[PDB]
């Protein structure tokens, strides 16, 4: 069984530059086959044993490698040319390679929505953190229970880039049965990005 | 000699097929003016480990409207051979096929394969190549043809 | 390599998974494809001796 | 052109069984072979099987084996070869199978393999969830009372997907975020949905939330203010 390896897992790069993606092979072999996956578009074959174009692919995507290690390369990276590539040999797959939209660092304006009544008297309340506009996508958005750490009660979802301001928001919960939320008061929760010197945190109190 | 292109502490196996039409699944003949069509799950059973009389016995079935290449609105009609019929053959060479979806296992498994006729004469002729002959040729030399 | 006028006879029977009066190798067992880690190609086996049906 | 027509998105309970078709046109039906494909949300795709038409004959992964078989249907008309129609039965279905199938042909060649994939369908879901049909609730959410301050509403525990959530019917537009299904809490997925506007407005209008859960004709309407 071949396994293959690709690098970098997010290459965050400007227009009107080059991008150059990697892939490992593991046995010495002869050929590749690249597709391209336009955030939900129907996959398209890109590159063809190894260095071909397939019919309707342009000449900014040139091919190369040879034994083990495979390139792709795009000479003048587009808006469109963003997407996630995939390598294949005869029936093995990598994992990925997403292409992103670089920015300068920001700041989220952190929010705490309070739990209200109106989830409450159904038996399970919503702590929500909410923090909108930042990048980059990665952050250590953690929170606290009476000032005390939990897990296991929470789902939390990320966004895309967006194609106007190109940044990402948050959302978090922190679902738990009537007698947790009633029994404890100071909900607070916390951010922490490499764009941020300090923690910051915000708080509601239950019933104050 | 299948060890050679995998490895020699594998395990080979031989499974007997996973569907189709009766020329695909089966073993097709052609004697003596009539058309069976054998049940082969009783060769390709066994595994393999890296360490008299008794004839193995096939059944097999017949039809006489035949339909060779598929082609669209064709068939054929093979007429009725008066007596019963006898057959003699030999066996050189299988086509079989390999799996190999993407697990970690150590065990290969190898099945016989139909449908395609150029297997049968590409197994024949591949020790050939025609070529053309061209007698002009030109070589420098002494000669001046003498003015 | 020898040029030769004509082939040998080959003796045309339409069979499939298994093959019918071949030809025979020569020292040992011939396993014979395209590219061989590639599933959809066919592996021909030959004999260097008959098995009688 | 080389059509490829796969159909269509199926919700099945774990245990069952589906079946999906593939229609192809524009090329001899009884020439190439079509490769079965699946796209998992979070282990990327992975091959499910292979079958050659003129005669039938198939080969799977070896970790599907004993669940998928697939045929075809041949066109028998004298005077319209081009056209056919596939087949893929993949039975023991349980949650862990809920992707995205393709159905994938190949491209006219001179040198190269049978795998690079360049005509491709459009592909077809095949949910396996024991959840059964529920509507969505809404709840609001707002501050008590300058700087700008998210509005927004929680559409809660439905199922099946998807919610189309607008805004005052429909034209504020500007500053709508909206998050992907949270996943299932006991089978039933929920949308988060905010929308920033300065303080001075949360006084002065009265704000809502229009979720229009189709398949169960649900439509509920939550007015947000600050409380
Ligand atoms: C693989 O090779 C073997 C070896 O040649 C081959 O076996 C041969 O099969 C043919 C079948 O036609 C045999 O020919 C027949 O032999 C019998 C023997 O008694 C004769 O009676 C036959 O004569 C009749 O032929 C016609 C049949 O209707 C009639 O028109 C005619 O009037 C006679 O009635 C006929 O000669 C042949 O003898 C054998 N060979 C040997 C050495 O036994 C086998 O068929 C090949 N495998 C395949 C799948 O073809
Ligand atoms: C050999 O092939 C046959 C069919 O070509 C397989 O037979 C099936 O066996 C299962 C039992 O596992 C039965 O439930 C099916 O009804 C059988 N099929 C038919 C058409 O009767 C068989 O599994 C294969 N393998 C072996 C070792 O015999
Ligand atoms: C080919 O032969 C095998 C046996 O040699 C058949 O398998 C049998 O299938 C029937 C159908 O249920 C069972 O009752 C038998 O018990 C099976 N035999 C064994 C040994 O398991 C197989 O079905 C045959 N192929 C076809 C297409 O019928
Ligand atoms: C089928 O196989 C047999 C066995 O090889 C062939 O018969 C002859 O067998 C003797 C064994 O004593 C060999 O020495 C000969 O070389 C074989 N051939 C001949 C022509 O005598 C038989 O010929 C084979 N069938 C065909 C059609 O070749
Ligand atoms: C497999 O066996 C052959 C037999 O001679 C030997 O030459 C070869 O080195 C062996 N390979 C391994 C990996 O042991
Ligand atoms: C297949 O192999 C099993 C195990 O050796 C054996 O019991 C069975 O009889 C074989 N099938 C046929 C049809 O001979
Ligand atoms: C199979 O091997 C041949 C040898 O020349 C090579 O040209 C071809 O690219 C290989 N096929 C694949 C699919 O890698």
């Amino acid at each position: 069984e071949i396994v293959l390896t690709q690098s970098p897992g997010i290459l965050s790069l400007s227009p009107g530059e080059t991008a150059t993606l990697f892939c490992k092979a593991s046995q010495g072999g002869n050929a590749m086959t690249w597709y391209q996956k336009r955030r939900g578009q129907v996959p398209r074959l890109l590159i063809y044993d190894t260095s071909r174009r397939a019919s309707g692919v342009p000449d900014r995507f040139v091919g190369s490698g040879s034994g083990t290690d495979f390139f792709l390369t795009i000479n003048k990276l587009d808006r469109e040319d963003f997407a996630v590539y995939y390598c294949q040999q005869f029936e093995f797959f990598g994992l990925g390679s997403e292409l992103e939209v670089h920015r300068t660092v920001a700041a989220p304006s952190v929010f705490i929505f309070p739990p209200s009544d109106e989830q409450l008297k159904s038996g399970t309340a919503s702590v929500v953190c909410l923090l909108n506009n930042f990048y980059p996508r990665e952050a250590k958005v953690q929170w606290k229970v009476d000032n005390a750490l939990q897990s296991g009660n929470s789902q939390e979802s990320v966004t895309e880039q967006d194609s106007k301001d190109s940044t990402y928001s948050l959302s978090s919960t922190l679902t738990l049965s009537k007698a947790d939320y009633e029994k404890h008061k100071v909900y607070a929760c916390e951010v922490t990005h490499q764009g941020l010197s300090s923690p910051v945190t915000k708080s509601f109190n239950r019933g104050e | 000699q299948l060890r050679k292109h995998f490895g020699n502490n594998t395990i080979i196996r031989f499974a007997n097929s996973s569907g189709g039409d009766l020329e695909v699944t089966t073993h097709s003949f052609n004697c003596g003016g009539e058309f069976f069509y054998c049940n082969t799950s009783g060769l390709f059973n066994s595994t393999w480990i890296s360490n008299s009389n008794d004839s193995i016995t096939l059944p097999c079935r017949i039809k006489m409207i035949i339909n060779m290449w598929q082609r669209i609105g064709q068939a054929m009609y093979a007429p009725p051979i008066q007596g019963v019929i006898r057959c003699v053959s030999n066996i050189t060479g299988l086509i079989l096929t390999r799996d190999g979806g993407s697990t970690n296992s150590t065990t290969e498994t190898f099945r016989p394969g139909g449908g395609d006729m150029r297997d049968n004469w590409r197994s024949e002729l591949y020790k050939y190549k025609v070529v053309k002959i061209e007698p002009l040729g030109v070589a420098p030399t002494r000669c001046k043809r003498r003015v | 390599v020898s040029t030769v006028q004509c082939t040998h006879g080959i003796k045309p029977v339409l069979s499939t998974q298994l093959l019918l009066n071949g030809s025979l190798a020569e020292e040992e067992v011939m396993i014979r494809s395209e590219n061989i880690t590639n599933n959809a190609k066919n592996i021909l086996v030959q004999f260097n001796t008959p098995v009688q049906i | 052109q080389v059509q490829l027509v796969q159909s269509g998105a199926v919700i099945k309970t774990p245990g069952s069984s589906v079946k999906i078709s593939c229609r192809a046109s524009g090329y001899n039906f009884r020439d190439y072979s079509i490769h079965w494909v699946r796209l998992i949300p979070d282990k990327g795709f992975e091959w499910i099987g292979w079958i050659k038409p003129l005669w039938g004959a198939v080969s799977y992964a070896r970790q599907l084996q004993g669940r998928v078989s697939m045929t075809r249907q041949l066109s028998q008309d004298p005077d319209d070869p081009d056209w056919g129609v596939a087949y893929m039965e993949f039975s023991g279905l349980t949650p862990a199978d809920t992707a995205e199938y393709f159905c994938v042909r190949r491209g006219s060649c001179d040198y190269c393999g049978d795998f690079p994939w360049q005509y491709w369908c459009q592909g077809t879901v095949v949910v396996v969830s024991s959840a059964s049909t529920k509507g969505p609730s809404v709840f609001p959410l707002a501050p008590s009372s300058g700087g700008t301050a998210a509005l927004g509403c929680l559409v809660k525990d439905y199922f099946p997907e998807p919610v189309t959530v607008s805004w005052n019917s429909g034209a504020l537009t500007s500053g709508v975020h909206t998050f992907p299904a949270v996943l299932q809490s006991s089978g039933l997925y929920s949308l988060s949905s905010v929308v920033t506007v300065p303080s001075s407005s949360l006084g002065t209008q009265t704000y809502i939330c229009n979720v229009n859960h189709k398949p169960s004709n649900t439509k509920v309407d939550k007015k947000v203010e600050p409380k």
